[PDB]
């Protein structure tokens, strides 16, 4: 039971907004980071589904999965998870602009399949993959948060074309969760915003759904090694059924990473 | 006398300053008597230090010349100096070279001893071969390799297979064909096997042994990695 | 509930020993560590404290806490959680001796500290510190172990006075802890083991657990600052009802934290 | 080699971390007569420092173990740290020669006459870090008045958001501490440099924000450290 008592959680300054309200730095037990809706009354329909975002956060256990630490009634409805210090994939990569090195980028992109290795091994479906969730604890270590969306519409550049062509009420499957990692796969070796020179977003819902678009590959960098180039293709297949799941694709970047030269030059006697 | 010496180069190690380092111990090698497995380590460092320092200031200077091509007073401005450090790295390795070839390998009396110095003569060969060029080239190019396979043959019937000296003669040995001869093939088809024996024979291996081997162990293959790509 | 099905906790190199069990680096959604007794068909009041030991761990969920992901019952009782990169901290002083910094010793006192204070919130206590369980994550965050003695006999080192003296069915208290945390500031700062001049088992159960025997702060480094010097006595002292509580200890630890000064004396450094 | 082409040399020198050919290069250059520009400026300063730093720092370790070890082991440390007083020595004294023959008395602005008189009283300085006995009152007192002068040179004529400025505060603060033993007067100079720092915010361009800023927290630094 993590029912919080009222009046244990301080805040802090806004961070951001996130699933269904606003988070923020607050101290309880160390730096922490808060959500909440900062609306008096909750809708009756809201409370049913953060309930569940509460009732499915309680059995994620993992190193790369965010830790929730507890959730609190009154005065507000809220949800308190561990602090990531530093930033979010999102900010390093499209904010900041900043550059890894081909072994760092490996190191994120095998740790964010790792750990979503854990939550389909317990049938829990993400469902909200997208680099503002892909957060760097001390610049090493990455989480996975954002369960508002979780289970057992934001921005579209993220989800598939299963879930746009208007399916049966349960759209959501594993393989739409695997098509959410190949796009930030994506993001993480070509170092660019997918679909730069498209600056709309009426036309890509359609197009997405109809099967006529897809992330051209000529912005891969020249570095990164046609082990990848052949995953990328096999995510980003429009198809469901022809997507590998996540234990296969994790199995696959840990070959990728033994047979990576670490150091550029021949190594001599340590000494 | 034998432990001022001794105590002098290790005051030396604190100070970052080797050239004084390695003054103290050329002296030692030239008492004549035989050395112990902690100062045979201070000669390692003490030459290996003074001699890297160069390395680099060749390396940082020869990728300059080659990257500022158009203008002709820049580049030949760049000779002389690479050629300052040139000979200059010439007088240390010949330092060494000349100390091994007169005082350090005919005193020697175990043969672990004796690979040890072999290396360390390849190794001196080694430096200079990556810097010299010409028809002079090859033929150290060629001592080199005699020092390394007398090395060789005798470190394979004396000394275990998870010796860390016998690891270092393997991983310098390997580079040796790879940046010098061009030879990958041959580079990683001793490079591969030597971890192989080794993890083969992990069961008889001390927990001392363990420390040092595994940092060479694994330079192997990182070397392997960078060289299989 | 969070019962793994077997085989997929699979087992690695043996690293060493635990409560009552031995710590492996197994494989199970990564890299973890998993610890068992390799003992089949185990006694009933062994699984009654294994069970308890599950009962406690669910209960934590804090950076500061080592991370439990799951339990296995077949075919061997054990509990599969988080893989810290390195070693304990009595690893970094005892095995290593590594040179610690003071802005760093400060901050991994700091977490440690924070760590204990989240689990006396929930009315959870250890009974077992040492710097054995001061695990030490990439040198950077800090995680508690050992919680298959702790509930919501110990190190002849890290125990207060009055659990030694065998008194009542709950002789550990939080200000037991907090003397277990004092006596771990002690190797912090010193950088030695404590009570080193006494090298028998039999002589320090009796100097010690009758109060005759307190360890001596001569030995601790001359630019350590004077206010935690203070702190660390004011935590070790003889009686339980005095010893300052743990949300204390972490307030004194942040505010000299904050006035805590750095390295290279001197600057005159331009960049140039 | 003309002025231009010697130039050049120090800055291989300076990319193949060559500090003594940097230095000996760098040392030909200003004893030509020619007025030095801002650029050649830094090279002499990261010429002469860094050889200095090599050989203080080699002290510094090899004083900590000579009085840590209470015979023969005594007089060898001592015999090797006289040695290194040697090289430091003439190192130092050649850069004060050379400073009071072609670079002061040809120095015509006066940003470039407090860069060297500040860049003067450092040699002292490291000689009074190690010199000991009736030579190290005398050798302190010829220190005093150079970073005296050159902090009312720029007390009137230059900016206190300048990094120079802000580094001869750090470096005028750092004297009375590790020389003097007065850390009454060096927090309270050091206060008053920073407090004017702060109190012109609005007048530093971008460019030298980066160096000002980097010495700014240098100071602040100290301060926390010498207030304990
Ligand atoms: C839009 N404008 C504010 C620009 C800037 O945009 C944003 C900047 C930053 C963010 C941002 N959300 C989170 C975040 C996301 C999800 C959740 C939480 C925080 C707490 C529990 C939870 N449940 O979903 C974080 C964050 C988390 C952990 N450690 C550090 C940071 N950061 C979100 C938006
Ligand atoms: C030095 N002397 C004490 C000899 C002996 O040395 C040892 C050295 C290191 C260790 C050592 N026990 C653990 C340990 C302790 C408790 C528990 C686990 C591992 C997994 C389940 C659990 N519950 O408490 C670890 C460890 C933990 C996490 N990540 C990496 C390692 N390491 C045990 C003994």
């Amino acid at each position: 039971d993590w029912e919080i008592p009222d009046g244990q959680i301080t805040v802090g300054q806004r961070i951001g907004s996130g699933s269904f309200g606003t988070v923020y730095k607050g101290k309880w037990h160390g730096d922490v980071a808060v959500k909440m809706l900062n609306v008096t009354a909750p809708t009756p329909q809201q409370l049913q589904a953060f309930k569940n975002e509460v009732g499915v956060l309680r059995k994620t256990r993992h190193v790369n999965i965010l830790l929730f630490m507890g959730y609190s009634t009154k005065p507000q409805l809220a949800i308190v998870t561990q602090w990531c210090e530093g930033s979010s994939l999102y900010h390093h990569l499209h904010i900041i602009e900043t550059k890894f090195e081909m072994i760092k980028l490996i190191d994120i992109a095998r740790q964010t399949a790792q750990g979503m290795d854990y939550l389909h091994a317990k049938s829990i479906i993400h469902r909200d993959l997208k680099s503002n969730n892909i957060f760097l604890h001390e610049d090493l270590t990455v989480k996975i948060g954002d369960f508002g969306l979780a289970t057992v519409s934001g921005s579209i550049l993220w989800m598939a074309p299963e879930v746009i062509r208007m399916q049966d009420k349960n759209p959501y499957s594993f393989q739409s969760d695997v098509y959410a990692f190949g796009i930030v796969l994506y993001e993480l070796m070509t170092g660019q915003l997918p679909y730069s020179n498209i600056n709309n977003r009426d036309q890509i819902i359609f197009m997405v759904g109809r099967g006529y678009l897809s992330p051209d590959l000529s912005k891969v960098r020249s570095n990164c090694p046609k082990a990848m180039k052949r995953l990328m293709a096999e995510c980003l297949k429009k198809k469901r059924d022809e997507r590998p799941l996540f234990p296969q694709i994790l199995a696959s970047i840990e070959l990728l990473a033994r047979s990576l030269p670490k150091i550029h030059r021949s190594a001599s006697e340590p000494s | 006398d034998k432990n001022e010496l001794v105590q002098k180069a290790k005051l030396a190690e604190q100070a970052e300053r080797y050239d004084d380092m390695a003054a103290c111990m050329k002296s030692v090698t030239e008492q004549g008597a035989e050395l112990s497995n902690e100062e045979r380590n201070l000669l390692s460092v003490a030459y290996k230090n003074v001699v890297g320092a160069r390395r680099s200031s060749w390396r940082v200077v020869s990728s300059i010349e080659q990257k500022t091509e158009g203008a002709e007073k820049k580049q030949q401005m760049a000779r002389e100096y690479r050629e300052k450090i040139e000979t200059e790295l010439r007088d240390i390795c010949n330092d060494v070279l000349s100390l091994l070839e007169k005082f350090l390998i005919p005193n020697a009396s175990q043969a672990e001893s004796k690979v040890f110095y072999l290396k360390m003569k390849g190794d001196y060969y080694r430096y200079l071969a990556e810097v010299a060029a010409g028809d002079d080239k090859k033929g150290i190019v060629d001592q080199s390799q005699q020092a390394y396979q007398e090395a060789f043959e005798i470190s394979k019937k004396e000394m275990q297979p998870t010796h860390p000296i016998r690891l270092g003669l393997a991983l310098n040995f390997s580079v040796f064909y790879y940046e010098i001869l061009n030879s990958p093939e041959k580079a990683c088809s001793l490079a591969k096997t030597a971890f192989d024996e080794a993890i083969a024979e992990l069961d008889t291996l001390s927990e001392e042994s363990y420390k040092d081997s595994t940092l060479i162990m694994q330079l192997l293959r990182d070397n392997l990695t960078l060289w299989t790509s």
